[PDB]
């Protein structure tokens, strides 16, 4: 069954989508670093 | 994760960068966090 | 405080010769069909 | 490991005759006919030809003029192909009947030259 | 001749979920051109 | 209310946003409410039997309420269906 | 499971059993599962209908509905596939398939295999005809 699957643009148009975020999410958004938590610690700390 | 900043060098930066873990240690022990 | 540990120390896990070879066979097959992708690591190491 | 059986040779002929009366079933659907259709080419097999005449009665009946028995067809030309070393008249007996009316061409063609023998 | 396999392993070889992974892969051995290439990188 | 979803015509085809809706979870905890002898097994056999129809659909849903043997087999205790033979 | 069928024409069998829903309640009789299967197409014998009920006080609905042609759309295509699946193997689309090319196109497959694994299917099937090959493929 390796040969006999579909390519992309024979695919309806409201499904493309429904997989494109489901890739969008785990190779764009989960990859980003970010660090708030530095500077989030100290002004919660420092508000005195 | 705020205490985790620091967990070929010489030897002054090496205790340098162990009062600013301790220091971070210092500001959040000593609001009670040790028995929470 | 001693109990709650020593309860969770009784509750971890060492090797699993009859869980291995499920986990051998669990990756006999690549691709699942009508082109579903299969979760590697999911479930995955089902050991340890 | 039918081969060879002189000692009880003769509820085989009882046991080929009411298949091929099974074979055919008033109230049989298509999936069930499978199973027993490809039970009769096998035992068509691994057997000596010595108790084929018992069936050999039935079979050359009223089958070349139609074509609600083709498995039958089949199941002759394997008897004969692997028996190129009597009631055989009766073959020549068929060997008209089919050309009556002359859909399947070619299951009842080769049928007639394997039983060339 | 070889080569062409290496092109054919998308089209009737990998499954649309894993068509576009590679097809998304390009971020700091990709098929798209570096025009519609740019659009997302603006958006996101 | 069960009974309209089983010929709504996007429920059978739609198998990743039913599960995404959680509605294998909701229809599942009312059957465990009046389970807990028996109180009602006029909607015991109905409810279950829709869960049957619902891991019958594609490969991810029976993925998603394969979990739930865990405590599905721990409620055993008829004619008609029953949640027993949802596990199975 | 119901994934062999895609959506289109289940948005045709919907309105094609909905029609004939003696109630609007979503049930059938059992006489009238043929006669909207004259309006398919598809046109059984009366054999085939027994063993269909007989698998499910006679009430059919869309539920037990889409499990009788779901057995009969994946029979019709799990045999029809062997042939659909030799149309972009060889060169000009007949039969005859070189094994060199069949070395290496299968490490790039999509199902990520070795080059341990085809040469273990190769010499069970020079050159080897496609009904030979599919014949140890499909097993």
């Amino acid at each position: 069954a390796c040969f006999r699957m579909t390519p992309l643009y024979n695919l309806p148009t409201h499904r493309a989508c429904n997989m494109f975020l489901e890739s969008y999410k785990a190779a764009w958004i989960l990859t980003e670093d970010h660090s708030f938590e530095d500077r989030m610690i100290d002004d919660l700390s420092k508000a005195g | 994760k705020s205490c985790h900043l620091e967990e070929e060098v010489s030897f002054e930066e090496k205790e340098m960068e162990k009062q600013r873990l301790l220091y971070q240690q210092s500001r959040l022990h000593t609001r009670g966090a040790a028995e929470m | 405080f001693f109990q709650s540990i020593q309860a969770l120390m009784q509750t971890c896990s060492v090797l699993d010769l009859n869980a291995f070879e499920r986990q051998n066979k669990a990756e006999g097959l690549g691709m699942v069909n009508e082109d579903g992708t299969v979760i590697n690591r999911q479930n995955g190491e089902k050991v340890m | 490991l039918f081969a060879g059986t002189e000692h009880r040779a003769i509820m085989v002929d009882s046991m080929l005759h009411t298949v091929y009366r099974l074979s055919r079933g008033r109230s049989l659907t298509k999936a069930q006919r499978d199973v027993i259709e490809d039970c009769l080419m096998a035992l068509c097999r691994y057997i000596r030809p010595s108790m084929l005449q018992h069936l050999l009665r039935r079979l050359v009946f009223d089958v070349p003029i139609l074509n609600k028995m083709p498995l039958k067809l089949l199941t002759n030309h394997y008897e004969r192909c692997w028996k190129y070393y009597a009631n055989f008249g009766v073959t020549s007996e068929e060997e008209l009947h089919l050309t009556r009316k002359l859909l399947a061409h070619k299951k009842y063609d080769q049928e007639l030259y394997r039983m060339a023998m | 001749s070889a080569a062409e396999t290496a092109r054919r392993t998308r089209e009737f070889r990998s499954p649309p979920q894993e068509q576009i992974n590679m097809l998304l892969h390009f971020k700091d051995d990709c098929p798209l051109p570096e025009d519609i290439r740019q659009d997302l990188q603006d958006f996101h | 209310s069960i009974g309209n979803i089983m010929n709504n015509k996007v429920f059978y085809q739609h198998p990743n946003l039913m599960r995404a809706l959680g509605m294998h979870e909701t229809v599942m905890e009312v059957m465990v409410n009046v389970l807990g002898e028996i109180r009602f097994p006029k909607m015991v056999t109905s409810c279950c039997r829709f869960l049957c129809y619902f891991c019958r659909i594609s490969r991810q849903n029976q993925r998603s309420m394969f979990d739930h043997l865990s405590y599905l087999l721990e409620n055993s205790g008829m004619q008609g269906s029953t949640p027993l033979d949802v596990a199975a | 499971m119901a994934d062999q069928l895609t959506e289109e024409q289940i948005a045709e069998f919907k309105e094609a059993f909905s029609l004939f829903d003696k109630d609007g309640d979503g049930t059938i009789t059992t006489k009238a599962l043929g006669t909207v299967m004259r309006s398919l197409g598809q046109n059984p014998t009366e054999a085939e209908l027994q063993d269909m009920i007989n698998e499910v006080n006679g009430t059919i609905d869309f539920p037990a509905f889409l499990t009788m042609m779901a057995r009969k759309m994946k029979d019709t295509d799990s045999e029809e596939e062997i042939r659909e699946a030799f149309r972009v193997f060889d060169k000009d689309g007949n039969g005859y398939i070189s094994a060199a090319a069949l070395r290496h196109v299968m490490t790039n497959l999509g199902e990520k295999l070795t080059d341990e694994e085809v040469d273990e299917m190769i010499r069970e099937a020079g050159q080897v005809n496609y009904e030979a090959f599919v014949q140890m493929m499909t097993a």
